């Protein structure tokens, strides 16, 4: 276990999908031509989970891009790491999916998705010892969310003994482009409970409330939301990319984080909060980074951890710091908090430490809890999926595309056993 | 791609095409012979206004349009005027014999000659496309050959290109204007043929622009081409998302999500701001703000209506100009905690944005004053039933003495298809009933 192959799909998933590559391939030394220029050799040792070595020597991203509409592609091509990439990685079709999860997973995406298992299959076939896969994407699209969950289901067949982790985007009337949204992320859950063993839950409620209030940003665009999104993704994949005292991989990950298969949606969370552009000078002390990765403000997922019980929290410290005072304060919050932490799985808080901080920064927290809370972000979902439904609103766009009423009954069921099932352990 | 082809039936269709073609050749800088000299890819290109036009070896930019008449003297004024050299001569297309204000001279003695001929001319344009999107049908309501045809070209059109959309601008007839007693039969037979073969269809109240142009330009007796400026002005708003490129620019298809939450209901109202004289504009400058609230005034609509009693289902705002989103939102808040603004309980309220940055041009000698920025916004409204009850109203006091009903029999029709016509219209208005009933 150690390539990751790396999945991007669709607008939202191409568009943090590149930032996460701008960042990892800063924090690693990489340049936009694929040319090592850092001076550690922390940032080489485990360079191969993420990157292929071509006899260049360059470092080329194990990354395919993915999308119904060429539109988004070609601004990532374009864009500031854009001929990083292998071309041959870029599997793109002319019509769009038009906001319609049907268009992408039963439609115009069934029609693009063997030739991405092409590509899947070739960055496979080229690798020691596979971990398995993930992939970014928003759950509110046609592509992403519909066409992704398709691929996810495809890649499971062909690999069913690898992992499958995905960053998902959740949409929210905050932030929203059209009203079938809650549609798209109803049908898109019922998937990715049954066929992802980790799924980061991105809530853009939380990515816009996180920006309006703490950024003081008034009008937040996108790009403001992705600066949040890629620290965030920096962070929960440390422990992936560089050498340690814990070395983990998708596997160890998923074993210590998920006591009950179906609950793998994580809330993460990242501490300091920055902007692009003003950045403080002020260093954070090691107290102030625990208290503020902890707070509900720091979470990407909107819900409140107050109404529910952790049940696993992984946590990395990145920077120059005392990890006997790291060590103190993560022992200090959960003593002091110790309701909100399930009493029947024991030490379910793990902490791990690197010495590269990110890019701008001196030190920073990044927060991973499998919390019961997570049921708010499902049930708002859920309300928002059956305010239209109970009318059959906007539901031609679907059975045009030769989909059954029954199926959306269905994942919405689903759903809401997901919501019962994190109810179940809040109270034992 | 993605191309849209643009078909212009009738008198209203193909004069409101005149202007409209001419709009955009003045938004792009390509002149009357059609060139364009800032156009650096010669014969061909990918670009945002390549939707709306093709490319000759030439340089010439040429609309990817059809104008289709039963007589020849509207489309000869198009062969023989200022931007004759933009069309090849076979997308201009003339019968001898009108439809003398008959939907059943236009949808079958005349229409049924000149049908297969058409479709002829389309399919050539269709094959010239590598991606097409679909199609905008520009007609009136009232005229023998903008219900009769249209209704027949539609009916063709699905037949050949399956479920390709289908958009139409729908002249809706008023007395200030109008033409033919008979336009209430005309506009509900066509209505009901064309319902299952149209995805969403944008109707323009003639006496609404009459209004307008009366009220708000000063204008004492408003004609055709008075009306034909303005209704160009709104037609190339809602295109602006197909034929420019920006950021902040949202894609036409992206508002018809939203806007049609059943497939018969289907007729946004869009409203228009700022309208106003040169004269009024000089030294007033019209913000975001200003032009946002003008757009829930009801004397700003396409459509005669009242808004205020009935319930939104859908809201949609199409910026062009100076427009930065930071207003937009400041509008939104304010017009939000200030107006008669309900939603039916089943659709979110949350209003949908888009700015394309190029600025409104106005035709030379004109009415409308240039501005810096204009918007329009699209609304799906059970208000917009209002105009379904007015004309069919009109029909039934016709039809209960079967008044003129003999001019359509004689021509081949039955009775059977006026009750028919008429009982899908009972069932439409029903339809915007029911939909904005709370849910149990
Ligand atoms: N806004 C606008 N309305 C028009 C125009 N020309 C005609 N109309 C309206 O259209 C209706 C009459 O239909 P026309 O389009 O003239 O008739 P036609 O489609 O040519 O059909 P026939 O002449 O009967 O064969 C009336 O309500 C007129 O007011 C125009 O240039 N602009
Ligand atoms: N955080 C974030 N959300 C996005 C971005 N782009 C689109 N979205 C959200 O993604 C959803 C729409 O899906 P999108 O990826 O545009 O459609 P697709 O291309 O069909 O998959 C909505 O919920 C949008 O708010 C982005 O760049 N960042
Ligand atoms: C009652 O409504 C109408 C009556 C007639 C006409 N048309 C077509 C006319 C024909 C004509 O040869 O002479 C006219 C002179 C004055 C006004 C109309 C006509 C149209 C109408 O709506
Ligand atoms: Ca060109
Ligand atoms: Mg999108
Ligand atoms: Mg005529």
């Amino acid at each position: 276990m150690r390539e990751i192959v790396h999945i991007q799909a669709g607008q939202c998933g191409n568009q943090i999908g590149a930032k996460f590559w701008e960042v990892i391939s800063d924090e690693h030394g990489i340049d936009p031509t694929g040319s090592y220029h850092g001076d550690s050799d922390l940032q080489l040792e485990r360079i191969n989970v993420y990157y292929n070595e071509a006899t260049g020597n360059k470092y080329v991203p194990r990354a395919i891009l993915v999308d119904l509409e060429p539109g988004t592609m070609d601004s990532v091509r374009s864009g500031p790491f854009g001929q990083i990439f292998r071309p041959d990685n870029f599997v793109f079709g002319q019509s769009g999916a038009g906001n319609n999860w049907a268009k992408g997973h039963y439609t115009e995406g069934a029609e693009l998705v063997d030739s991405v298992l092409d590509v899947v299959r070739k960055e496979s076939e080229s690798c020691d010892c596979l971990q398995g896969f993930q992939l970014t994407h928003s759950l509110g699209g046609g592509t992403g969310s519909g066409m992704g969950t398709l691929l996810i289901s495809k890649i499971r067949e062909e690999y069913p003994d690898r992992i499958m982790n995905t960053f998902s985007v959740m949409p929210s009337p905050k932030v929203s482009d059209t009203v079938v949204e809650p549609y798209n992320a109803t049908l898109s859950v019922h998937q990715l409970v049954e066929n992802t063993d980790e799924t980061y839950c991105i809530d853009n409620e939380a990515l816009y409330d996180i920006c309006f209030r703490t950024l003081k940003l008034t009008t937040p665009t996108y790009g403001d939301l992705n600066h949040l999104v890629s620290a965030t993704m920096s962070g929960v994949t440390t422990c992936l990319r560089f050498p340690g005292q814990l070395n983990a991989d998708l596997r160890k990950l998923a074993v210590n984080m998920v006591p009950f298969p179906r609950l793998h949606f994580f809330m993460p969370g990242f501490a300091p909060l920055t902007s692009r552009g003003s950045q403080q000078y002020r260093a954070l002390t090691v107290p102030e980074l625990t208290q503020q990765m902890f707070d509900s403000k720091n979470m990407m997922a909107a819900c409140d951890p107050r109404h529910g019980r952790y049940l696993t929290v992984a946590a990395i410290f990145r920077g120059r710091m005392s990890m006997k005072e790291v060590d103190e304060q993560m022992l200090n919050v959960q003593n002091k908090n110790s309701s909100y932490f399930v009493e029947w799985i024991p030490n379910n808080v793990k902490t791990a430490v690197c010495d590269i901080p990110p890019r701008g920064l001196k030190m920073s927290a990044t927060f991973i809890g499998n919390s019961t809370a997570i049921q708010e972000l499902f049930k708002r979902i859920s309300e928002q999926f059956t305010a239209m439904f109970r009318r059959k609103a906007f539901l031609h766009w679907y059975t045009g595309e030769g989909m059954d009423e029954m199926e959306f009954t269905e994942a919405e069921s689903n759903m809401n056993d997901l919501v019962s099932e994190y109810q179940q352990y809040q109270d034992a | 791609m993605r191309e849209c082809i643009s078909i212009h039936v009738g008198q209203a269709g193909v004069q409101i095409g005149n202007a409209c073609w001419e709009l955009y050749c003045l938004e792009h800088g390509i002149q009357p012979d059609g060139q364009m000299p800032s156009d650096k890819t010669i014969g061909g290109g990918d670009d945002s206004f390549n939707t709306f036009f093709s490319e000759t070896g030439a340089g010439k930019h040429v609309p990817r349009a059809v104008f289709v008449d039963l007589e020849p003297t509207v489309i000869d004024e198009v062969r023989t005027g200022t931007y004759r050299q933009l069309f090849h001569p076979e997308q201009l297309i003339t019968g001898k014999e009108d439809a003398a204000n008959n939907y059943a001279r236009g949808h079958y003695t005349i229409g049924k000659e000149i049908i297969d001929l058409v479709l002829d001319r389309i399919r050539k344009l269709a094959d010239q496309c590598t991606g097409l999107q679909g199609f905008l049908v520009f007609h009136s309501f009232g005229g023998g050959t903008g219900s009769g045809f249209t209704s027949l070209l539609m009916e063709r059109l699905s037949v050949d290109y399956g479920k390709k959309s289908k958009l139409e601008f729908s002249i809706y007839p008023a007395p200030q204007v109008s033409t033919a007693v008979v336009e209430p039969y005309n506009s509900i037979l066509t209505t009901h043929t064309t319902l299952e073969h149209s995805d969403c269809a944008f109707m323009v109240d003639n006496e609404a622009i009459y209004d307008i142009c009366r009220r708000n330009l000063d204008i004492e007796r408003p004609t055709y081409t008075n009306l034909n400026r303005l209704i160009s002005q709104i037609v190339s708003s809602i295109t602006a998302s197909l034929r420019f490129d920006g950021a902040l620019n949202v894609d036409l298809t992206e508002f018809q999500t939203n806007l049609v939450p059943y497939p018969r209901i289907h007729f946004p109202l869009a409203t228009y701001a700022p309208v106003i004289s040169a004269e009024k504009a000089y030294h007033e400058q019209l913000s975001v703000a200003e032009i946002t609230n003008a757009c829930f005034e009801p004397a700003n609509q396409m459509v005669k209506c009242d808004p205020r009693h009935g319930k939104y289902m859908a809201c949609c705002l199409l910026y062009r100009g100076d427009v930065v989103p930071k207003d937009v939102n400041a509008a939104i808040a304010t017009i939000k905690t200030k107006r008669s603004i309900q939603f039916v309980d089943w659709c979110p309220t949350g209003f949908k944005v888009g700015i394309n940055y190029q600025p409104p041009t106005v035709v030379p000698g004109g009415d409308l004053a240039k501005v810096q920025r204009a918007v329009c916004m699209l609304s799906n409204t059970t208000a917009i039933a209002e105009a379904w009850a007015r004309l069919d109203h009109k029909f039934d006091l016709m039809y209960a003495k079967r008044a003129f009903v003999h001019w359509y029999v004689g021509e081949g029709m039955e009775e059977g298809e006026f009750s028919e016509a008429r009982e899908d219209m009972a069932a439409l208005e029903k339809d915007y009933e029911e939909v904005g009933v709370d849910s149990v």
